[PDB]
RNA sequence: CGAGCUGGAGAUACGCUUUGACUCGGGGAUGUCCGAAUGGGGAAACCCACCUCGUAAGAGGUAUCCGCAAGGAUGGGAACUCAGGGAACUGAAACAUCUCAGUACCUGAAGGAGAAGAAAGAGAAUUCGAUUCCGUUAGUAGCGGCGAGCGAACCCGGAUCAGCCCAAUCAAGCCGAAGUGGCUGGAAAGCUACACCUCAGAAGGUGAGAGUCCUGUAGGCGAACGAGAGGUCGUUGUUCGUGAAACGAUGACUGAAUCCGCGCGGACCACCGCGCAAGGCUAAAUACUCCCAGUGACCGAUAGCGCAUAGUACCGUGAGGG
RNA sequence: GUAGGGGAGCGUUCAGUCCGCGGAGAAGCCAUACCGGAAGGAGUGGUGGAGCCGACUGAAGUGCGGAUGCCGGCAUGAGUAACGAUAAAAGAAGUGAGAAUCUUCUUCGCCGUAAGGACAAGGGUUCCUGGGGAAGGGUCGUCCGCCCAGGGAAAGUCGGGACCUAAGGUGAGGCCGAACGGCGCAGCCGAUGGACAGCAGGUCAAGAUUCCUGCACCGAUCAUGUGGAGUGAUGGAGGGACGCAUUACGCUAUCCAAUGCCAAGCUAUGGCUAUGCUGGUUGGUACGCUCAAGGGCGAUCGGGUCAGAAAAUCUACCGGUCUGCCUCAGACGUAUCGGGAGCUUCCUCGGAAGCGAAGUUGGAAACGCGACGGUGCCAAGAAAAGCUUCUAAACGU
C-alpha cells in the first residue's frame, strides 16, 4: 500500500527549521526505491513533490557490558513540496 | 476475530488493513515524537492485521480445496 | 619497511571469500569444518 | 645484560639500603597575622602575609 | 490445564484475561534476502532483466541432466557401511622384500543401517546345506630375506532363520493415603510424648536432617486425534611373498561345449565324489551415534567437554589455532 | 650401606556395612610445650557456617623439591633505566574541589617541493554539539582521536552500475582424465583504459559540482506546429586508433613592478607629512560586421569483376576533371549576476545581519590549452562500444 515504507520522522533542530521552507525530511526503509517513496509520501498527505533525496546510515553503539555492539541500519529522505507547504498538522511541532 | 470478523465481504478485509496499518504509522510517528503513551494500542493493531489475513488466508481453501 | 599485511577490500574478499571456498571442493571442506566444530564466523562476515 | 644481579637479594640487606629514604619534616613556623603555620624565608599560604600583605587572600 | 500472564532481564509505563490469558501437545496459514540457489551477473546476503496475470501495489514463471506424462535427481550429515585411489615414519636394533597396512587421508554413492545372499560351495562324513555376526576350533594347518612377524577354514554351540521371480503402549494431563502439642533456635522437616498411612520408606523443594507441609511416587484414569568358460602374457586376492602353485579376479591378444555335457575337489591323469556359472531382487541376527531417558565404588571447576557456555575474546592474509 | 630383592604398616579419595556425631554448630583453616617405633594420631582453644569422624572390607586419577616441568599468584633487580628526535618557550587572564599541562590574549620559536592544501586505497562514527573523568593518554588533566546521549552525510549530468573492452577469469555444444577434475570457440564477467549531459556563488555546530539564488545542458515520453517523406539490424565500412625524443608560434592559470585607480586612518622615537605606510585591484553567462596565433580538409562522376557471406546510393582500387572556406584557445566592448578592502548597528561575549569603492599600464609565464602541431629516430607503438554512412528483413509511402 502506500501508508508502508517510511519510519519516523526526523526529530532535529535542522529537519525542524528546515521544515519551515516547506521542506521535510522522515525516516524510511533502506530497501525502498526513490519512486515508490515519492509515490508514498505523496498518497498520504495530499501533495505532490518535486525535490528528493534520500541516504543511507548506520548506527553501532553500546553502554556497558561485553556485548559490542550493532549496525542499526538506516535511511534518511528528504522531500521538497511544490508551492503548497504545511502539510496535514504534524507541520508545527 | 470470531464469526464477527469473517463476516464481510472480501474488500473490507483490504479496508480494515490498511485503515490500521495507517493509525499504526500515526502512533508510530508519535513513538519518535515522543509521545505515545498507548503502546497496548501499537500492539494491539498489529495482532488485529495478523488475525485479518490469518482469516481471509483460511477461506482461500475452504470453498475451493 | 613495507609490512606483509596490506589491506584491500577487493582481494581480502577475492580470496577467502564465501563463493572463493565453492568453487572448489577442497574449499567446501573448510566452510564444513567451519560450521562443525561449532559455531564460528567465516571470511566474508569479517 | 651485562647488568644482572647474582643471587636476589635479601629482606634484610634491601631494607638496609633503605636507611636513608625517612623524608625530614617541614620545620614550620607560626604566622604572626593569621595565626596559620607558614614556611619560613616563604608567604604565608593563608592570609598573605610577609611584613604587610602581598599576595591576595 | 484453571489464574494468572505481560521472554534470558534486575526497571518503568501502558495492557491482555471466565466470551478460559499464559503455558504444555498436535495440525494449518504467513516465511523478505542469501545459500544445492536454479532469470542473468555476482568479490553470498547485492545489481540488472524479460514474459504473464493486472486496480496501481503485488503475485507467478523463467537452471541443468533422464522422460509422452507423472515424477525424480544434482545439496546437506558426527560416526557407522560399501567402492575408486592409496603413504610414510615405524619394525626388521642398518636397509631394498615383507611388516606398518589396504592404517591415515582423498573421492564417489546410499541408508537408518549397509555389505552379503538362495551354491559350477564348503568338505571328506558317500555329510552339512542362503548370507552376516558372536563363541570355539587356535593361535592349530599354513605363509615368510623360512628373518622380523603375519595367520585361516571345516566340525560343533549360539543370535536370527523366508526364498520368491526372468531369458530360451510410548507424548499432554488429571486422580492420588497418613500429625498435633510442648522444648532448644533467628528459623525445624530436628529432640521429646502420643498417633496414623503404607497396591505409596524413590527423589526434590520448603529458614536445618524431611513417610503423614508442598510437588510427586504405588495404582487408576486418559481426548479431538498424532505415531508405531578356458588358455597364453602382465599381476593380484585368500594363510599363500613364484614356490610343486590350484582357484577366483583383471588389462591385452585369442576363443569351447551343452547330454554317453560342463566346472571343481591345492601342477597333472584315471577312478571317485560334490556342484550346474556367464540374469536380478530380497526382513531379521550386525555397526555407530548428532539427539533423548535412565543409571554410575564418573569429575566437582588447575577436575569434568575447549566452554558451569564461547568456538566467544584473542592470534593469523588464510587454512587454522584458541 | 648405592643399584636390587624381601617383610610389616601409615595417609588420601571413592564404595558396602556397622557404631554414631552435628544449630548449645560439621568439614576446612589457625595455634599449641601431648601421644605412637616411623608414616602419623589426639585433646583443648580460635575461625567457620553446613555436613562429617571411628572400625571392618573392596577399588584406585593415592602421597612431589626437583624434570631450563604446566597453570596461577607474588617477590628481586629499585623507586633504578626510562618517559619515544636538541622546532626551547614566557607572562597575564579565565575556569575549577584540584592547573606547568584545558580555555583566551599578547609575544617568542619551527616547517613552508612542508611539518600547507586536495584525492585514491584503507580505517568505520574517529565528524558536529552538550555532558562525563573509572580505564586508555608514557607526568598532570577541568582536556582528548577515550566514555555517554543526540545530531550530521542530500546528485539527471562528478565515481561506479543500468554501455564497452584488455590481461585474466569463465564457458552450452565440444576436446580429455581412476574419482574429484583438468582444457576450450562464441558468448559473458573483468578499470588500472575507452565513452558520456553545467558552471558561478552563498550557507548549518557538523554536508556540497548533492541543498538554493541566478542562468544552462542531455535523454526519454506526450501535445501542438512546420515538413511533406521512408525510417534503417546482433551486417559491412569509415573511425575510435594510441609510441618515444626534441622543438616554432599564440594564449591562460599564476606572479612581479609603479608617482594607475579605490579605501582606511596614523603617523612622536632623529627625520619624513606624502612622490610615505597598509590593504584591495575579477569570476560565470549572453551578445558584437570587433582583434588573433594556431589547428585539418577533397567533392563529384564513371567502370569492371574475381573484393568486404550476400547486398548497397556506403568503402577500397583504377580512370577523367577543379588561395579557399570550416573552426576559433584567448583578448577586447557592452550587459547582467555574483564576488570584493572594508564600513555600520546590536550583542545573551563575541557571532549574526545590512551595505559596498576599482579592476590601469608594463613585464614574466609551465609538465595546462589552442591541436590528432612540426621535425627527427628505431626498439615500430590495445580492443570493443557509442558515433557516421549504407544494405537486408519488416513495416509504412
Ligand atoms: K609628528
Ligand atoms: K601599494
Ligand atoms: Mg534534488
Ligand atoms: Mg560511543
Ligand atoms: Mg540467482
Ligand atoms: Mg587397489
Ligand atoms: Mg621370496
Ligand atoms: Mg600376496
Ligand atoms: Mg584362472
Ligand atoms: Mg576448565
Ligand atoms: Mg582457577
Ligand atoms: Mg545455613
Ligand atoms: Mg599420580
Ligand atoms: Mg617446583
Ligand atoms: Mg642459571
Ligand atoms: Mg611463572
Ligand atoms: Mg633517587
Ligand atoms: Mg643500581
Ligand atoms: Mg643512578
Ligand atoms: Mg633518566
Ligand atoms: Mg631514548
Ligand atoms: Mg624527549
Ligand atoms: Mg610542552
Ligand atoms: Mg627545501
Ligand atoms: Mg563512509
Ligand atoms: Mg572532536
Ligand atoms: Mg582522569
Ligand atoms: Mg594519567
Ligand atoms: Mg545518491
Ligand atoms: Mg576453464
Ligand atoms: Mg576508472
Ligand atoms: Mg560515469
Ligand atoms: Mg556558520
Ligand atoms: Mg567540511
Ligand atoms: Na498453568
Ligand atoms: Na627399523
Ligand atoms: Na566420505
Ligand atoms: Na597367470
Ligand atoms: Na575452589
Ligand atoms: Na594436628
Ligand atoms: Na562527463
Ligand atoms: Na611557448
Ligand atoms: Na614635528
Amino acid at each position: 500500500s502506500h501508508y508502508d515504507i517510511l519510519q519516523a520522522p526526523v526529530i532535529s533542530e535542522k529537519a525542524y527549521s528546515a521544515m519551515e521552507r516547506g521542506v521535510y525530511s522522515f525516516w524510511v526503509s533502506p530497501k525502498a526505491t526513490k519512486t515508490e517513496i515519492k509515490d508514498a509520501i505523496q498518497q498520504a498527505f495530499g501533495v505532490r513533490v518535486i525535490g528528493i533525496s534520500t541516504m543511507n546510515v548506520p548506527g553501532k553503539r553500546k553502554r556497558v557490558g561485553r556485548f559490542i555492539g550493532q549496525r542499526n541500519d538506516r535511511k534518511k529522505a528528504i522531500v521538497r513540496l511544490a508551492e503548497g507547504q504545511s502539510i496535514e498538522a504534524l507541520a508545527g511541532q | 476475530k470470531p464469526s464477527e470478523m469473517r463476516n464481510l465481504q472480501a474488500t473490507d478485509f483490504a479496508k480494515e488493513i490498511d485503515a490500521r496499518k495507517k493509525e499504526l504509522m500515526e502512533l508510530r510517528f508519535q513513538a519518535a515524537a515522543g509521545q505515545l503513551a498507548q503502546p497496548h494500542r501499537v500492539r494491539q493493531l498489529r495482532r488485529e492485521v495478523a488475525q485479518l489475513n490469518t482469516v481471509k488466508a483460511e477461506l482461500a481453501r475452504k470453498g475451493e480445496q | 619497511m613495507k609490512r606483509t599485511y596490506q589491506p584491500n577490500n577487493r582481494k581480502r574478499a577475492k580470496t577467502h571469500g564465501f563463493r572463493a571456498r565453492m568453487k572448489t571442493k577442497s574449499g567446501r571442506n573448510i566452510l564444513a569444518r567451519r560450521r562443525a566444530k561449532g559455531r564460528h564466523q567465516l571470511t566474508v562476515s569479517d | 645484560k651485562h647488568p644482572v644481579p647474582k643471587k636476589k637479594t635479601s629482606k634484610s640487606k634491601r631494607d638496609m639500603r633503605r636507611s636513608h629514604h625517612a623524608l625530614t619534616a617541614p620545620n614550620l613556623t607560626e604566622c604572626p597575622q593569621c595565626h596559620g603555620k607558614k614556611l619560613s624565608h616563604h608567604i604565608c599560604p593563608n592570609c598573605g602575609y610577609y611584613d604587610g600583605r602581598q599576595v591576595l587572600a
